[PDB]
């Protein structure tokens, strides 16, 4: 996995080179162990660790209109600004638009959760965060 | 890695660059290798000047450039076909052979296109008192 | 564990100008560093006769004891900047191993497993972050120091000795005699000046010649204390513009007066010498007279013939080299010494001066950018391990380029002071110090 | 400002080791010495307090030492600082002697950077266009019909010379006499 | 007549905010910025960032950064005026979700858009008061 | 949007890591390719578009 | 690597930190196999290695062989580069292109379109194939 | 206090340049009392060639160092008297270096006396005894015939020996002017001693 | 925790006769400021050493 | 005639007005067609009498081959003038202090005399300008613009008046300043400012440009060439007049040829394929940083090294085959015949051995292979003999950040063919701070006399 | 009559620099060392083993087969031919300080 992306740019050699650290969140993702010195690149390659795979897109309309009809989720119309600050509802986002609001953000990705694992209302492959 | 891909050993005649006059770079196109002023820095630290004279003028670029000691502009001169001419002095040209690079003669050459006239001072002649 | 009881309960309450966050991560850095017990088991189940890794490692050859001791015994906490791991993964979280907020030291960089015995997972992986940090910092600082090394060579190499031992630039004098001694760095040798840390009883116990009662030894001793007085004065001066130089006897000098004398002893087949007053006083007359024709190495032979004016520098960068010849040649110190032995010690010396005098036509600036370069590597590496200290941003090339670059007091970072009490009878007090 | 010197964040109590001549004549070095060491520099400050002996003030700030001091003061700083930078495996005193000296020989502290070139070396238009700038210090060199005389390293590298430095730095010339009554000429 | 591999890159997500402290930046204004590369559908279709700068002078900025609009630093007002929003007090709401609520974050953001409401854009001067 | 850029400004939250892999892609080589297709093919539409253009008024 | 845990990796190459197809006859699964050779064809031999000090050749990183080891045919093969794209020369045996097995010195001219192609490399190298394939635009050209 | 400090060492200056006051010195109340009634504070001395300098001592807020006009006024009375001047010193707080209208007065004053020396200096150079400050080297003026002499000797122009400014506290106490040598006693690390001489520069402001 | 023998703990050697001790880094090591190489340089030249 | 040896001793910079490239100029531009057969088109932008590129045809001017041959400038004259793109801003600071109707200084010159001579100008230019009236003339000075859109097309608003500053009319404004004006304002005679408006420009010499294709596609001469053609296209002897109007396709033409001026000497330099005159000099791959400062050198080896116990900390081990790859130039002589003479005999057969003969009376060199069997070795004569054990020799790791990385050791030729890597003592390794984990490192034999006693007395390392 | 300004040549308002005259200091007022140094020493070698390697008639009575063997006994046995010139001080008179010394009667410092 290259990040050239950077390298367009003319950002410092001392920057760049600072953005080979192992991050916290590579375990498990990017392997750890240091490049052994290969010689195809200084270092800004990085390798996919041995369980790793990247994910295809999914069926994003499907999981939107789930949503929709789900009685939890409550669409922007019917909400108010006040009534989400108040209220204490939880934005509800799908690939980062905010399709809607629920009552308890914890119990609606628990229950996606639950249906991810049965494998037929949820795809195995979409992400569920809960902040 | 291997050894054989690695080594190279060149000797004094190969390609050259066609405008510096220096040797082509690298292994890649049969030129010879590069002192980058780091050893350059480490030779006249050393006080190697000799050496420098033979790496960096005989092997690398070096020509015998002719200057009018009247005007400081550089001159003409031939000697096989007999030409000792100054274009700005005309008569009362007064050639002098300097050694330099060609390298050095691009770069007065470049800053002369951008109408900055160069004109280089030669050393004064010294007498005895007699 | 007790610390982290403690913080449960509330009872840290951290000193003045620390967090409470600062305070508790100094106090578990401080309470899991190995103690040096750690050695009693390594050096229990070794034989240092018959082991390589060990022999290999005390004779110097190769490692060190941090390495036996992470191979063996434990690796210990990881430290990066001083610091232990910082929760980068997520709020509160160091990696995804462990639970927001963890108390527990191996949350944090400990590892409690060796080399040898093997590492887990999250151990494994904060070995990682220190290795690969150590790997950084050392390609920052070799591009740091060598884009420094190119302007400071650039900035330094149009200065040249001359024909004067003077260092200029196109005429212009940059020193008025390198190095303030015009000597070269590979022809100085570190030797032990006797007389500067003795006593006014002990200087005369171990230096006054009493055998014969001429005054010309009362005017030796009297030398030899003028030059001691002066020693000391000038270095106590220099150790008072410095935060922690100290005064010290040991100075580079081109000339081991000593080893001269005493390889020219070693060789003396007379041995122990009968006494003779004409042989001390000659030796005396050419001592005193060497001393005073030693500035005339840096002029030439014939104006030493010829005894022309000496300017005051040549006598000032003499100064040394005539105080260490007066110390080691004095006539208690060359007793079984004969005159030709002397003669001969003397000649030595001067030849040896005349050779460790610098060249005509080096390029000292040179010399200079690439000896100051070449440490700012390792400068760097421990300046970023440096950040312990608090108010101070010291780390990276930003002290290094605060003295090149000249920067104002403004833009000058980790600027400090050292301030001594009004008076040497207060200055013990350390409750007065404190208010 | 209630109260304190300003600039001085901080102020905290050390052990100071020094060296000391008594009734005896001997150097002793005494340890329980105890000095005062600040987060800030304010030289004026210190000297206006009573409590601070004004005469033994160290500063790491080479600016104010130059600023109060002198320029002698300010030499001893680089060379002080230069030696702190370096660490334990510095160089030899002499290099860092050579950084003062050429940092502070027109009376003032100049920088490494290109601005310190300028001023310490103004004519040497083919040094300071090899270092940066070129157009530019070409451009003001023109425009000011400057004189470079060929001294140093970068100036007769770039004109294709060698420097006369190292074992060109004194000529040779042949020794006619010596010659004339023990060579013979290949003609003779 | 070569073998060649299209090594994967890695790239910054789309549809999310990335708030960074522009403080590399030297002698400038800002002093913070937010990106937000949005992109609808898949990862094939066009996408348009909009960058928020906060200024020392106080201003909020919008840029579109697509060809239209480029190097633009719209105040954030005028673009809610733009689209139909009518009254200040209705503009700060859509930002704070409350203004009766006198939580201190409250406080201060209003405080803060106020700053940023009275502030004079070099550019679109003319038209800030236009109702 | 410009709430959660002011939260940044109060200090409540900090400033979004960079390194972090959370908001991080691993395209394939088709994202790459299909930028260089539509640099392309935008290029080879435009060609003949005017030239058709042209023709046609001609 | 085997028992990558009881070793720090990159402690290994701090030291080293920073700075056409070989075939080799010979394979070998290590003695301490790990899972990633279940997935890729192990690449080198078995060498019994001697730790020891044995008259101070193999220093700072070096290495003593045996020369035994390496006649035998250990970490012995062939290096392919490919004149695919295409003074004083032979010219005698171009013939066009050369015949297969033809020894090609230093100075030998390895095709002949004077037009020629000079062999620069100093180690000499033997011809495979001379086989010319169609080039795109059915242009003559040398593989 | 900067005041006391100058009061206590300003005499101290005084006597360093081998100076005799023209008036009995006055108490420090009354140092202060005028410095604020008045605006500034005048001390006279005489130099062994029986010339007059003048020291004048301003407080840091004041109509002298605010207002141009007053500082010429007063630099033009001042001037105007019979006294044979040799130098005027002016002392000032420092941000008053940095105001531009008091230094063109100055300027203009200098012009129009070219005979008479006026150097404006802060406060910091005379609140402690510069010479017997440990990190300062011993400097001390040479004539004109050693600087000959020396020059010649070592074939040197005065051009080419490193420059040290007029203003530099220690040249300030010596009382150099531009043009003049100053021998330096470096203590040195490499050789225990050391001797420089340094060519005085024009005077910074 | 390891018992010395009193001969190798101190390196003595006099006009080129190693009287006691043993050779270590700290003699004959690389960068050793003082060790034997230094001082057969000193006395005798660069190419003795 | 004989041109005597010489040095340099100082360098001295100016403007080069028109005067100059007329004078310097070996030949004028006329035509743009490029080449006429083989050989250069006479009167081209290849034209032979501005150096040779290509061996079959010689300067004209100087009679020199492609190697020995400097470049020999050209002229080209412009029909309208052209300013200079490298004082620029020079003109603007000019046209800021000096009056547009007359030449006297709307400034006052006594307030700048103080102020150093470099400043002057420059301080005088800073100071507003705009509405000061002129006291020998009554003309008001108006206000000059810069315009934003070019580098050099510069604006005149009088009143609120705007016309635009054609290159004649500024070069006509500068003429008339006095001598006495350029003196006072600190700038030297050398630098008045009507030489900063060129009618002739001066094209390179040849040896700069070699670029020229004998009969990519992005070269200085396509410039040069496009700039020939479209001065070509403006008539000639154009007169513009302060305030007149100028048809606008002549001021199109106009402002191409200035841009074209503006991009052969400063395009894409700090205020891709672009190519510029002054773009060579600057950065590490400029010419001064790349081409002046170090070097490539022939007759030199790199390979990688490893460690060898039995050779001497000043030994270092040599390949066989780069031994005799590397010569060593020895002059014969009556004490070197002998000696000499196996080297010779062995020739490329036999090691060691020799690879050519310089014959002085003949001054050409021989190969020792092809060399006949009346030939001998005469005194005078060099022989280029391989490299044998005893040389001298330097070997240097970069990067060099010490005055030891470049030592001289004494050469061990190590005769196994199988062997081909620089072979040194380990201890020898802490002066180059190097290692044998596939570190490289160059060597070379000197093969002078000078540079050899040099590097046997001077750099040896111990 | 107003007189416009047409800007000369640079090379007419050159004036070459004249020529010098070299002052050798008395013997007796010499103050450069009166040892070679290395520099010295080295390039005195080399030219004399150039010269060699040009005209081989040598003083020395031994014979050697090598140029710098016989440059480098020449400057041991103080037979070279060669004179060390130390240029001083270019005054601006027109003047070129300058003290020759010679080899023979000089010290010569460690070559090996
Ligand atoms: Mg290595
Ligand atoms: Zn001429
Ligand atoms: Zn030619
Ligand atoms: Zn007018």
């Amino acid at each position: 996995v290259n990040t050239h992306n950077t390298t367009n740019a003319s950002k410092q050699t001392e920057r760049a080179d600072m953005m080979r650290r192992v991050h916290a969140s590579y375990p498990g993702y990017i392997c750890v162990a240091q490049s052994a010195d290969t010689g195809e690149k200084v270092g800004m390659s990085k390798q996919l660790a041995i369980t790793a795979n990247v994910c295809t897109a999914g069926e994003v309309l499907s999981l939107k209109q789930r949503l929709l009809s789900d009685p939890a989720i409550q669409q922007l119309a019917d909400v108010s600004n006040k009534d989400i600050v108040r209220k204490g509802l939880a934005r509800v986002f799908i690939n980062g638009e905010w399709i809607g609001c629920c009552t308890n953000a914890f119990e609606l990705a628990q229950r996606y959760r639950m249906f991810r694992r049965e494998g037929k209302i949820v795809h195995p492959h979409t992400t569920i965060y809960w902040d | 890695k291997f050894v054989l891909d690695d080594r190279y050993a060149v000797a004094s005649y190969g390609p050259t660059d066609a405008l510096t006059g220096q040797p082509l770079d690298g292994k890649r196109s049969h030129g010879g290798l590069r002192l980058g002023e780091m050893e350059h820095w480490v030779l006249t630290a050393q006080g190697a000047m000799q050496t420098i004279i033979e790496k960096s003028h005989d092997d690398s670029d070096g020509c015998i450039s002719y200057i009018c000691r009247n005007c400081g502009e550089p001159a003409i001169y031939n000697a096989s076909h007999p030409i000792y001419k100054c274009m700005n002095c005309d008569v009362q040209a007064d050639i002098g052979m300097v050694d330099s690079r060609r390298s050095s003669i691009v770069f007065q050459h470049e800053m002369r296109a951008a109408n900055v006239n160069i004109t280089s001072v030669l050393s004064p002649r010294v007498f005895q008192p007699a | 564990e007790e610390i982290n009881n403690r913080l449960l309960h509330g009872d840290i309450m951290p000193p003045i100008g620390l967090t409470t966050h600062d305070f508790y991560e100094k106090l578990q850095l401080n309470a899991l560093k190995f103690p040096d017990r750690i050695l009693k088991p390594i050096m229990n189940s070794i034989n240092p006769e018959t082991n390589g890794l060990f022999q290999m490692v005390a004779t110097g050859a190769k490692g060190s004891n941090p390495n036996m001791i992470h191979i063996m015994a434990g690796i210990g906490q990881i430290e990066i900047n001083t610091q232990r791991i910082q929760p980068q993964f997520s709020f509160g979280r160091t990696l995804v191993y462990y639970p927001r907020f963890a108390l527990e030291a191996q949350a944090y960089g400990f590892i409690c497993n060796s080399y040898i015995a093997g590492l887990t997972s999250p151990e494994f992986i904060f070995g990682e972050m220190n290795g690969r940090f150590d790997l950084i910092n050392k390609a920052l600082s070799t591009s740091s120091t060598g884009y420094a090394n190119r302007k400071a060579i650039f900035g330094l190499q149009s200065c040249i000795v001359d024909y004067y031992r003077r260092v200029s630039i196109d005429t212009r004098l940059v020193q008025q005699l390198y190095g303030e001694d015009g000597l070269d760095a590979r022809q100085l040798e570190t030797v032990r000046f006797e007389t500067i840390m003795l006593s006014d009883q002990e200087l005369e116990d171990k230096f006054k010649y009493t055998g014969i009662q001429s005054p010309l030894f009362e005017e030796e001793f009297s030398r030899l204390k003028k030059d001691r007085d002066k020693y000391r004065q000038i270095f106590l001066n220099v150790e008072n513009f410095n935060f922690s130089q100290l005064l010290t006897d040991v100075r580079q000098v081109p000339v081991n007066v000593a080893s001269i004398v005493k390889n020219i002893l070693l060789s003396s087949t007379s041995g122990v010498l009968p006494f003779d007053e004409k042989s001390i006083l000659q030796k005396y007359a050419m001592v005193k007279t060497f001393c005073k024709n030693l500035p005339y190495v840096f002029i030439n032979n014939i104006q030493e013939r010829l005894q022309t004016p000496i300017p005051v520098y040549l006598k000032r960068a003499a100064a040394l080299m005539r105080m260490l010849i007066r110390i080691e040649l004095a006539t208690v110190k060359t007793l079984n010494i004969t005159c030709e032995q002397m003669s001969a010690i003397l000649d030595l010396i001067r030849l040896q001066y005349t050779q460790s005098l610098i060249n005509y036509g080096e390029a000292v600036g040179i010399l200079a950018a690439q000896s100051v370069s070449e440490p700012l590597t390792q400068y760097m590496l421990d300046s970023h391990h440096r950040s312990v200290a608090g108010g101070t941003n010291k780390s990276g090339i930003v002290r290094p380029q605060e003295i090149f670059s000249a920067k104002p007091v403004e833009a000058e970072q980790s600027s400090e002071m050292l301030l001594r009490l009004k008076n040497p009878e207060v200055e013990t007090n350390k409750t007065y110090a404190q208010e | 400002t209630i109260r304190g010197i300003p600039g001085i964040k901080n102020a905290n109590v050390v052990k100071l080791m020094r060296h000391r001549v008594d009734a005896q004549g001997k150097l002793v070095r005494l340890d329980n010495i105890y000095a005062i060491k600040t987060n800030g520099t304010n030289i004026f400050g210190a000297m206006l307090d009573d409590n601070i002996d004004p005469y033994t003030i160290v500063s790491s700030s080479i600016g104010d030492t130059m600023e109060l001091y002198g320029i002698e003061a300010a030499r001893q700083k680089i060379i002080s600082e230069i030696r702190t930078v370096m660490g334990d495996k510095g160089p030899n005193h002499r290099h860092l002697l050579m950084y003062a000296d050429l940092m502070t020989r027109t009376g003032q502290v100049t920088s490494l950077e290109k601005a310190g070139l300028n001023a310490r070396e103004p004519s040497n238009v083919l040094l300071r266009m090899a270092l940066s700038s070129p157009v530019q210090v070409l451009t003001d060199a023109a425009v000011d019909s400057a004189v470079n005389p060929i001294y140093g390293i970068a100036a007769p590298t770039l004109m294709g010379s060698v420097p006369r430095i190292g074992t060109m730095y004194s000529d040779i010339i042949m020794d006619e006499k010596y010659i004339t009554e023990n060579y013979k000429s290949v003609d003779s | 007549g070569g073998e060649w591999v299209v090594d994967l890159l890695e790239n910054i997500r789309f549809n999310t905010l990335h708030i960074h402290y522009h403080t590399m930046q030297q002698g400038n204004n800002e002093i913070i910025r937010g990106e937000f590369i949005s992109q609808p559908g898949g990862a094939f279709e066009n996408s348009s960032q909009i960058i928020i700068r906060y200024m020392t002078t106080g201003a909020i900025t919008i840029e579109i950064n697509s060809t239209k609009f480029s190097k633009l630093r719209i105040p954030w007002y005028l673009i809610f005026r733009m689209f139909g929003m009518t009254g200040d007090d209705s503009i700060i709401e859509q930002v704070v979700f409350d203004l009766e609520s006198n939580s201190p974050v409250n406080t201060f953001m209003i405080e803060i858009l106020e700053k940023s409401i009275h502030v004079l854009d070099p550019i679109f001067q003319p038209v800030q008061h236009e109702p | 949007l410009i709430h959660k850029i002011l939260l940044v400004i109060m200090n409540v939250f900090p400033p979004t890591d960079r390194d972090s892999y959370r908001t991080k892609r691993v395209h394939g080589s088709g994202v790459s390719l299909a930028k260089a297709f539509k640099a392309i093919f935008n290029t080879s539409v435009i060609a003949p578009i005017i030239n058709g253009f042209k023709e046609l008024l001609k | 690597s085997p028992y990558a845990n009881c070793t720090q990796p990159a402690r290994v190459t701090y030291e080293t930190n920073q700075g056409n197809r070989f075939f080799q006859f010979y394979n070998e699964m290590p003695l301490v196999k790990t899972i990633a050779h279940n997935y890729v064809i192990p690449n080198g031999l078995n060498t019994i290695v001697a730790y020891m000090i044995y008259g101070g050749y193999n220093q700072e990183d070096s290495v003593i062989v045996s020369q035994s080891f390496i006649d035998r045919g250990g970490f012995a093969g062939t290096f392919y580069r490919e004149e695919k794209v295409e003074g004083a020369n032979y010219e005698k045996l171009v013939d066009g292109f050369v015949p297969v097995g033809t020894v090609v010195k230093k100075g030998d001219i390895i095709i002949g379109k004077d037009r020629s192609v000079m062999y620069g490399f100093d180690e000499p190298a033997v011809v495979d194939a001379v086989m010319r394939p169609h080039g795109p635009n059915d242009e003559i050209f040398g593989l | 206090m900067a005041m006391q400090k100058l009061f206590t060492y300003i005499y101290e200056f005084i006597e360093y340049r081998k100076m005799v006051l023209l008036e009995e010195k006055v108490p420090y109340d009354k140092f202060v009392q005028m410095v604020l009634n008045t605006g500034f504070f005048r001390i006279n001395a005489e130099t062994l060639n029986h010339g007059i300098v003048s020291v004048f001592i301003f407080g840091a807020n004041g109509k002298y160092v605010h207002h141009g006009g007053d500082m010429r006024t007063l630099l033009t009375n001042t001037l105007n008297e019979k006294k044979h001047y040799e130098e005027l010193i002016l002392i000032v707080d420092k941000p008053v270096l940095s105001k531009k209208n008091i230094l063109d007065i100055i300027v203009e004053q200098r012009a129009a006396n070219p005979t008479i020396v006026i150097n404006i200096y802060p406060y910091h150079l005379f609140c402690i005894n510069i010479p017997k400050v440990s990190a300062i080297p011993k400097h001390k003026l040479i004539t004109q015939e050693e600087a000959q002499e020396f020059l010649g000797r070592e074939y040197l122009q005065p051009q080419d020996l490193m420059q040290i400014s007029a203003s530099d506290p220690p040249v300030v106490w010596l009382g150099g002017r531009p043009g003049d040598f100053v021998q330096i006693e470096r203590p040195s690390e490499t050789a225990m001693h050391a001797v420089v001489i340094r060519f005085i520069t024009k005077s910074k402001i | 925790y390891m018992h010395y023998n009193k001969q190798d703990i101190s390196t003595q050697i006099r006009n080129g006769e190693l009287i006691e001790g043993v050779l270590d880094k700290k003699a004959v090591g690389a960068g050793s400021s003082g060790g034997i190489y230094h001082l057969i340089s000193r006395r005798y030249g660069p190419q003795q050493a | 005639m004989e041109a005597g040896y010489a040095e340099i001793a100082a360098v001295q910079f100016n403007i080069a007005g028109d005067n100059d490239h007329k004078r310097q100029g070996v030949m004028e531009v006329t035509i743009s067609n490029l080449f006429e057969g083989t050989l250069p088109a006479e009167g081209g932008i290849y034209d032979a009498r501005m150096g040779t590129t290509d061996h079959h045809y010689k300067c004209i001017t100087c009679s020199h081959q492609r190697k020995q041959c400097m470049g020999h400038p050209g002229i080209l004259q412009m029909h309208a003038p052209v300013l200079q793109p490298l004082f620029i801003a020079e003109i603007r600071r000019w046209l800021r202090v000096i009056c547009l109707n007359c030449g006297a200084p709307i400034v006052d010159l006594k307030r700048y005399e103080h102020l150093i001579r470099p400043k002057r100008l420059i301080e005088a230019a800073s100071s507003q300008t705009e509405g000061k009236q002129c006291y020998v003339c009554k003309a008001v000075h108006p206000k000059i613009v810069k315009d934003s859109e070019d580098y050099f097309t510069f604006w005149v608003d009088q009143q609120g008046k705007i016309d635009k500053l054609y290159p004649q009319i500024i070069r006509e404004i500068f003429s008339r300043v006095t001598y006495d004006t350029v003196v006072k304002l600190g700038r030297s005679k050398n630098s008045h400012p009507e030489k900063l408006v060129l009618k002739a420009i001066q094209i390179p010499p040849i040896s700069i440009r070699p670029g020229i294709r004998l009969g990519s596609f992005h070269d200085i001469n396509n410039v040069i060439q496009y700039l020939v053609r479209k001065n070509l296209l403006i008539p000639k002897d154009l007169q513009i007049v302060r305030g007149q109007k100028i048809p606008l396709n002549i001021d199109r033409n106009l402002q191409t040829i200035q841009q074209l001026y503006y991009n052969f000497l400063l395009d894409s330099v700090s205020t891709r394929p672009a190519p510029s005159i002054m773009r060579r000099l600057p950065r590490k791959e400029g010419r001064i940083r790349k081409s002046l400062l170090g070097s490539q050198v022939w007759s030199i080896s790199r390979s990688t090294i490893c460690g060898n116990s039995d050779l001497h900390l000043d030994e270092v081990g040599y390949p066989i085959s780069f031994a005799r790859t590397l010569q060593v130039a020895e002059t014969v002589q009556h004490y070197n015949i002998n000696r000499l003479m196996p080297y010779f005999l062995n020739g490329k057969r036999q090691y060691p051995g020799c690879s050519r003969v310089y014959k002085q009376i003949t001054q050409s060199v021989h190969d020792i292979e092809g060399l006949k069997q009346d030939f001998r070795l005469e005194v005078g004569d060099i022989l280029y003999r391989d490299v044998v054990t005893g040389d001298v020799a330097f070997f240097n790791r970069q990067p060099s950040l010490e005055r030891s990385s470049i030592g001289v050791h004494r050469i061990v030729v190590l005769e196994n063919p199988k062997i081909s890597t620089f072979q040194m003592n380990v201890s020898a390794c802490a002066w180059y701070n190097a290692d044998f984990d596939g570190d490289q490192m160059n060597l070379w034999v000197p093969w002078s006399v000078m540079s050899r006693v040099e590097a046997e007395l001077l750099c040896s390392v111990r | 009559k107003d007189e416009i300004v047409e800007s000369p040549s640079i090379c007419e308002g050159f004036v070459q620099a004249s020529s010098q005259t070299l002052v050798i200091i008395p013997d007796n007022e010499r103050i450069t060392s009166n040892v070679l140094t290395t520099f010295e020493a080295t390039r005195l070698v080399a030219v004399r083993a150039q010269q060699l390697a040009i005209n081989g008639s040598t003083m020395l009575k031994k014979k050697y087969s090598s140029p710098i063997d016989i440059a480098k006994q020449e400057l041991f046995n103080r037979k070279i031919p060669l004179l060390v010139m130390r240029c001083i001080k270019v005054t601006p008179e027109g003047q070129k300080i300058v003290e020759i010394w010679n080899p023979r009667e000089m010290g010569i410092p460690l070559l090996d």
